[PDB]
């Protein structure tokens, strides 16, 4: 009868059709991912094209349901998520050119190879060649060569491609009544039409800037201490008051700072916690690791894995016979098919990753009752944050001592948790300024607050005010340095990681304030606390049926990104860094350059 | 005198779709529910209006066995007073239901790799069904005001879809064979007892 009932019936049909076709597409992509064969590639591409064509057709048939006449909010959310026509709003010629640019970017990034200044025929790709160069070399000159060569090989190649990409994505976004493509992306955190829980797309920019402003002291202390350690590791190549070199940050592009741990560990003599030896000594295997993670999740009352998870997921590399792409991934194939694909080597890192991916799968099981369009995190940063808090809880020495992978003879003195917190901050507080800066630059580019000839001129400007990173060599505008990243090149939203980092600590503090945990936050262990488990499940089961602000308040009690949990988590480390940095100039000067 | 043919209802290989469920009538025989109760392989043996024990020592004039295949996450809808797609559009159990709903996982037979699209449920209906009334009529469903003229289009939908049953589906989406026994009493002499 009414338009609302017609839209309800339409979405009722779309739910079942999309469930079937998404199950087929994901099953084909899974069969490819476990078994890299060209026939499997054919199956995957056929099913993916079928899914994309079905999405296009359903978006078309949905656009004739006007949103302004829908009083329901879940129906409005589904219709909004389905009516966004994407690149189809553009003409065929420009859309084909855009897809060509996207595929050329993907190929240029995924196939580019850098070569030595003497052997241009035998040389190395990004992975694992440049990967190991950045993650293991302590040679300044080798890292500088790797960095400059890859920036001047893939970035320069993608620069005109990125120009066309940006200037066509602006057309695509404004054709959907968006201010830019950056606004299109921020439209994930946007909430409208809910009183007391609305969220504008500029509200996200405001909130991200505010939380980063609050972080800036802790990050700056971490950066100063790391700068002092690299002073003691590279005498003449760093200034005592300046910033850090770009190439010398443990990674190709300074996303994570983990690979500085050996060069920045607070107490090298103290034994870092590593139960991999205690795992091989008890003959632990992949099945044992995942059973331990499942038992951990049952401890907090979240349901144990379905039998299909044990049967159908690839928890171990199937030998050297068949080759597979086994980055550890969680797969919600739909219709109750939850799987994890990971080549599990018995290790503490892989133990933590098993907890991470089982957290992903547990979140996926939570909202398996929401309609198909609402089976995702409340926003893009919720799903990986729920995945990350479980690794945080499992890595704690209390859990390890309780599961029998750490002997009760182990003693916790200030040195070991300082080591733990520095590791955690190198992983986490290192990536926050980089992520925020990169997405700030990208949004400025998309909106147009930057003339094109001033991209890098501004980009390496803000490195100096935001992250504290100087360019080892000057760059002209033909460079497109950010495209050297997997996400900038391959058209991905990068602020999901900043938001994820904030929400994970908010979730952790909320859960073990509901777990009655007494003591420092970094000792937070949620195991055996069914109260925290129920608290988190109340948020998890929503999917994105309710606004992300309301879902976040369902656990934290705040409607916004609360930076306070992160600072509270790193409080012991923050105090230790303040004590340590008394004989160093905290704060970096933007003028000094290599 | 003879044993009531419950086996061929349960031993059968082809169950109907839920929208076109099979009705089989049992009468003029002595019914043994002991195997039904003690099978212990059923994942849902819920009896309404009668207890599992006393029904064996009870007389009825007619029994109806309604066979069909549904999802697992929908077996709950086979119960008096329930509401959903299966309860309202496909198969309705009355509020005063006086029979036993039996349901067992059948992921092995009724699901095959690539999908077993032979089982259909009625996704849309103009009005919810009545108790024990079958709706196999397949007129195109008109959501809006414009008539359909028997073709697919805006506000116009085919009223039947299929569970793409696969062996790797979750337990709630795994196929579940459901046999619904309904016991009836009339003024005519009872024929199902013993
Ligand atoms: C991998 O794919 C090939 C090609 O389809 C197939 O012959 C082989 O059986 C597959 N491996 C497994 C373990 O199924
Ligand atoms: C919105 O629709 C859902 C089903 O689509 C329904 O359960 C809910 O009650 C509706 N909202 C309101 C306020 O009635
Ligand atoms: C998970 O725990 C429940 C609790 O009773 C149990 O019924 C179920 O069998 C367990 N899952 C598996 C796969 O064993
Ligand atoms: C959880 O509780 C069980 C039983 O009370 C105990 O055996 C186990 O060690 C506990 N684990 C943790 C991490 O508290
Ligand atoms: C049909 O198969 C079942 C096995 O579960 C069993 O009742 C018997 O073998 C067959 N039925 C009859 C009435 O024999």
């Amino acid at each position: 009868s009414t338009i609302e009932e017609q839209a309800k019936t339409f979405l009722d049909k779309f739910n079942h059709e999309a469930e079937d076709l998404f199950y087929q597409s994901s099953l084909a992509s899974w069969n490819y991912n476990t078994n890299i064969t060209e026939e499997n590639v054919q199956n995957m591409n056929n099913a993916g094209d079928k899914w994309s064509a079905f999405l296009k057709e359903q978006s078309t048939l949905a656009q004739m349901y006007p949103l302004q006449e829908i009083q329901n909010l879940t129906v409005k959310l589904q219709l909004q998520a389905l009516q966004q026509n994407g690149s189809s709003v553009l003409s065929e010629d420009k859309s084909k050119r855009l897809n060509t640019i996207l595929n050329t970017m993907s190929t240029i990034y995924s196939t580019g190879k850098v070569c030595n200044p003497d052997n241009p025929q035998e040389c190395l790709l990004l992975e694992p060649g440049l990967n190991e160069i950045m993650a293991n070399s302590l040679d300044y000159n080798e890292r500088l060569w790797a960095w400059e060569s890859w920036r001047s090989e893939v970035g320069k190649q993608l620069r005109p491609l990125y120009e066309e990409y940006v200037v066509l994505k602006n057309e695509m976004a404004r054709a959907n009544h968006y201010e830019d493509y950056g606004d299109y992306w921020r439209g994930d955190y946007e909430v409208n039409g809910v009183d007391g829980y609305d969220y504008s797309r500029g509200q996200l920019i405001e909130d991200v800037e505010h939380t980063f402003e609050e972080i800036k002291p802790l990050y700056e202390h971490l950066h100063a201490y790391v700068r002092a350690k690299l002073m003691n590791a590279y005498p003449s190549y760093i200034s005592p008051i300046g910033c850090l070199p770009a190439h010398l940050l443990g990674d190709m592009w300074g996303r994570f700072w983990t690979n500085l741990y050996s060069l920045t560990v607070p107490f090298g003599q103290k034994p870092n916690i590593d139960v991999t030896d205690a795992m091989v000594d008890q003959a632990w295997d992949a099945q044992r690791i995942f059973k331990e993670a499942e038992k951990f999740f049952v401890s907090v009352g979240l349901p144990n894995m379905t039998q299909g998870f044990w049967e159908n997921s690839m928890l171990t590399d199937p030998g050297n016979v068949q080759k597979a792409v086994c980055h550890p991934t969680a797969w919600d194939l739909g219709k109750g098919d939850f799987r994890i694909l990971m080549c599990t080597k018995v290790t503490m890192d892989d133990f933590l990753t098993a907890h991470h991916e089982m957290g992903h799968i547990q979140y996926d099981m939570a909202y398996a009752a929401q309609p198909f369009l609402l089976r995702n995190g409340a926003n893009e940063g919720f799903h990986e944050a729920v995945g990350e808090i479980m690794s945080l809880s499992a890595a704690t020495p209390k859990h390890l001592k309780s599961i029998g992978l750490l002997s009760p003879d182990f003693q916790e003195d200030n040195e070991t948790e300082i080591n733990f917190l520095l590791k955690q901050a190198l992983t986490i507080v290192g990536t926050l300024p980089f992520t925020y800066m990169l997405e700030k630059w990208r949004w400025m580019v998309f909106k147009g607050e930057i003339p094109k000839d001033q991209w890098m001129k501004k980009w390496w400007e803000m490195k100096r005010e935001i992250v504290g990173v100087v360019e080892p060599v000057p760059h002209d505008e033909t460079y497109c340095d950010p495209a050297s990243l997997f996400h900038v090149s391959n058209d991905y939203s990068f602020i999901r990681y900043y938001t994820r980092t904030l929400y994970q600590f908010q979730f952790q503090e909320a859960l073990c304030q509901a777990a009655k945990h007494e003591g420092p936050l970094h000792k937070c262990d949620i195991s055996n606390s069914t109260e925290a488990g129920q608290k988190l499940f109340n948020m998890l089961r929503l999917g994105k049926s309710e606004p992300w602000t309301l879902a976040l308040e369902n656990v934290v009690g705040a409607k916004n990104m609360n930076v306070r949990p992160l600072l509270n988590y790193f409080e012991p480390l923050f105090t230790w860094l303040k004590d340590q940095n008394k004989n160093s100039f905290v704060g970096w000067s933007t003028d000094w350059s290599p | 005198t003879n044993l009531c043919p419950f086996g061929e209802v349960f031993n059968a290989t082809r169950f109907a779709s839920v929208y076109a469920w099979n009705r089989k009538r049992i009468s003029n025989c002595v019914a043994d529910y002991s195997v039904l109760y003690n099978s212990a392989s059923f994942s849902t043996f819920k009896c309404y209006g009668v207890s599992p024990t006393k029904l064996n020592d009870l007389c009825f004039t007619n029994v109806y066995a309604d066979s069909f295949v549904i999802r697992g996450d929908e077996v709950r809808q086979i119960a008096p007073g329930q509401t959903g797609n299966i309860a309202d559009y496909n198969y309705k159990l009355p509020d005063d239901f006086t029979g036993c709903v039996i349901a067992w996982n059948s992921n092995n037979l009724d699901s095959k790799v690539g999908g077993n699209y032979n089982y259909l449920y009625r996704l849309f209906r103009k009005s919810n069904l009545k108790p024990f009334e079958r709706d196999i009529s397949t007129e195109i469903y008109q959501a809006g005001s414009t008539p359909c003229n028997g073709v697919e289009g805006f506000n116009c939908y085919f009223p039947l879809h299929s569970y793409g049953f696969q062996p790797t589906h979750g337990v709630g989406y795994q196929p579940y064979r459901v046999v619904v026994l309904s016991f009836e009493l009339l003024h005519a002499p009872a024929t199902v007892c013993g």
